[PDB]
């Protein structure tokens, strides 16, 4: 489906994760069917030029339901910083959803131009001997494009992530537990029921990433070794390199959504310490 | 189009470096051959290079002793000879990989080719004898021990060659022996002076020597 | 290693008629996609050309006579009908493993009617007997087959060990062969010896060939 990504506060950005999965995959299969033979090589400028050229094509494309994001933010901000809203939110969610919807032989489009140009790539990638297929762009593209990837997240302990966010996630939930007792009124009490719900469902979505993510970077180094100081023939080849790309397509994918779902998670909780600035403020005086 | 360079005679145990120089083509997008055709014209296999030089294949016949190289920059291919054998004695051409796309190609263009002869033997001058009939007409030039091969024979300058018989060379102790015959009308030759031309290039020989009774 | 066997070694075949040449592999150069063999042509004094891409991937400048087929271990080069314009070395190749092997070779040969040699004996020149050497040269210039036999005789004794043979790969023209035949002997050897005489008995004839002299 889709996923939505509040970053910063006044930012909202979409993606649609079969979309850029999709794309993911074409992209790899470009530098694979390029860093093959030493000849190729030269044309990764033209490549990179046509990502570009696609990937700025696609945020044209989103950027077309800017009002109706830019409404959205609107209504994001008054719920921030204070039933009536609560069902004026689901309405405009509704409603961005519909947009993307709208756009939908709009983005396969660019989504099939891209797939039209990694295949045909691929279709003319040639081996020499085709008995012996070499595996030089498999480990080139890997040690230049993937590795640093699977470094960045075998450094960052995303389990310790999840770890403090349950006992953040806890308090608040600890917190709402007493204070529906005989207090609920004016601390913004909704605000609270808003953002812990809106908090809750963000958690989801980073463990949903995160358990891909640790996923496959057990897979993708387990699976290059079999593929790298080697020979294989053009119909295994062939096939190894789509193995690969797909593995690799999901892991980006489902990484890029889990750093973007990490800064939106806090920007939810900056949210909460400033409405929280209230609580202190209004529990202070009750002692005098 | 594809030309080899570095040829001669080498006595056995020495080294030697060939080279040929490729045109016609963008160089560094084809895998680059050397094969070897002995005297009794046999093909013989000698080192594959791929475009970008990282893949290197070589018989176990030439293997370490041969070095196969290119300057994609320079647009040339190289191979090396080191403690050459006998054996190594042939005509050496260098040659382009088709470049197929489903599939591994053939040696589609060839170049032609440089001889190597890896023998302790001296390079000597020939000695030229006009072969005169016995006190139509058929006349001889005989060439005795020279080396290394080849020997141009032309009769007068090249002039009077039609009905002309060179024969291959033969190595009878480690110098050659070829034999030429012109034939020509009984009235043609006593009057028309027809001499026989050879030349010797390792040797730098140019000699004419006349046939007469 | 794979090895190529290619038969026949030699080949005569009359004008217009047809020329059959089979390539036998060791292991399997095929897979259910692609044929990784190929014919190249060899014309005298010129290196190979290529004829045949992979199994009949004809060139680009090779006639509608030509045509190479098969598959796996077993191929066969077929030319029909034949002209002057073939006659050179046919080589098999294989592209399928490390070792790339050639085959033996197919020397193609015009079929023409037999002809007579043209027999000629010289004495050895005087330059080359002042230096101390005595070639007896006895030249045969057309003739068809490449068979022929030639005895040398002095004073009517055969001779058979100071000769030095060499033949003429077939004339283009007149597609005839021709072969010198030399009989060294020193100074003094050849000084001892009266009749020197060359027999050529070849098929065109009953009896042999005779050139001869006396010094």
């Amino acid at each position: 489906s889709i996923d939505i990504l509040q970053e910063k506060e006044g930012h909202l950005d979409f993606v649609i994760i079969p979309h850029y999965t999709f794309l993911d995959y074409y992209k790899h299969l470009s530098y694979n069917s390029i860093y093959h033979k030493s000849s190729t090589y030269g044309k990764y400028i033209a490549v990179d030029a046509f990502i570009k050229k696609i990937n700025e094509a696609y945020d044209k494309v989103k950027s077309k339901c800017n009002d109706i994001k830019n409404d959205l933010i609107a209504t994001i901000k008054k719920l921030e910083h204070p039933k009536k809203m609560m069902d004026e939110y689901n309405t405009k969610k509704k409603k961005l959803i519909k947009c993307i919807k709208n756009h939908e032989n709009d983005f396969n489009k660019i989504c099939m131009d891209m797939k039209n140009y990694g295949t045909n790539l691929f279709e003319q990638l040639s081996c020499y001997n085709n008995n012996f297929c070499n595996t030089n762009g498999i480990r080139y593209h890997y040690d230049e494009y993937i590795h640093k990837l699977i470094l960045s997240v075998k450094s960052k302990n995303l389990n310790k992530d999840l770890s403090d966010m349950t006992n953040i996630l806890q308090q608040s939930e600890l917190l709402l537990t007493n204070l529906n007792k005989k207090m609920g009124s004016y601390i913004y009490i909704d605000t609270i029921k808003f953002i812990h719900k809106e908090m809750k469902h963000i958690f989801n979505r980073i463990e949903y990433h995160t358990k891909i993510i640790n996923d496959k970077t057990k897979i993708i180094q387990d699976k290059i070794k079999l593929n790298i100081w080697r020979t294989f023939q053009k119909d295994e080849l062939l096939k190894r390199i789509l193995d690969m790309s797909n593995e690799y397509s999901l892991f980006i994918t489902s990484d890029h959504l889990r750093q973007m779902l990490y800064n939106t998670f806090y920007s939810k909780e900056k949210h909460l310490n400033n409405i929280f600035h209230h609580l202190i403020y209004v529990l202070q005086m009750k002692f005098n | 189009q594809l030309v080899e360079s570095g040829g001669g005679l080498v006595k056995p145990g020495g080294s030697l470096k060939l080279s040929c120089a490729a045109s016609g083509f963008t160089f560094s997008d084809f895998y680059m051959y050397w094969v070897r055709q002995t005297p009794e014209k046999r093909l013989e296999w000698v080192a594959t290079i791929s475009d970008g030089d990282s893949y290197i294949y070589y018989p176990d016949s030439v293997r370490g002793r041969f070095t196969i190289s290119r300057d994609n920059a320079k647009n040339i291919l190289f191979l090396q000879m080191s403690s050459l054998k006998s054996e190594d004695t042939a005509m050496y051409f260098c040659a382009r990989d088709g470049n197929g796309k489903d599939g591994g190609d053939a040696m589609d263009y060839w170049g032609q080719g440089t001889s190597v002869t890896v023998s302790s033997a001296k390079t000597t001058a020939p000695s030229v004898y006009p072969l005169a009939p016995v006190c139509s007409v058929t006349l001889g030039c005989l060439v005795k021990g020279y080396f290394p091969e080849p020997v141009t024979l032309t009769w007068n300058s090249g002039s009077l060659s039609s009905g002309v018989h060179t024969f291959p060379a033969v190595l009878q102790s480690d110098l050659y022996t070829l034999s030429s015959s012109v034939t020509v009308t009984s009235s043609t030759w006593p009057s028309q002076s027809i001499t026989c031309n050879v030349a010797h290039p390792a040797s730098s020989t140019k000699v004419d020597k006349k046939i007469e009774p | 290693d794979i090895v190529l066997t290619q038969s026949p070694a030699s080949l005569a075949v009359s004008l217009g008629q047809r020329a059959t040449i089979s390539c036998r592999a060791s292991q399997s150069v095929s897979t259910s996609s692609y044929t990784y063999f190929h014919w190249y042509q060899q014309k005298p004094g010129q290196p190979p050309k290529l004829l045949i891409r992979y199994a009949s991937n004809l060139e680009s400048g090779v006639p509608a006579r030509f045509s190479g087929s098969g598959s796996g271990t077993d191929f066969t080069l077929n030319i029909h009908p034949v002209e002057e314009e073939d006659t050179a070395t046919y080589y098999c190749q294989h592209s399928w493993e490390i070792p790339y092997t050639f085959g033996g070779g197919t020397k193609l040969e015009i079929k023409r009617a037999d002809a007579a040699p043209t027999v000629s004996i010289f004495p050895p020149s005087s330059e080359q007997l002042t230096s101390g050497g005595a070639s007896v040269v006895c030249f045969l210039n057309n003739f068809y087959p490449k068979d022929i036999n030639v005895k040398w005789k002095i004073d009517g004794s055969e001779r058979q060990n100071g000769v030095l043979n060499s033949w003429t790969d077939q004339d283009s023209k007149d597609s005839t062969y021709s072969m010198s035949s030399t009989l060294t002997l020193t100074k003094d050897e050849y000084e001892r010896h009266n009749s020197y005489t060359c027999e050529a008995t070849h098929k065109t004839s009953t009896s042999p060939i005779v050139k001869s002299f006396n010094r």
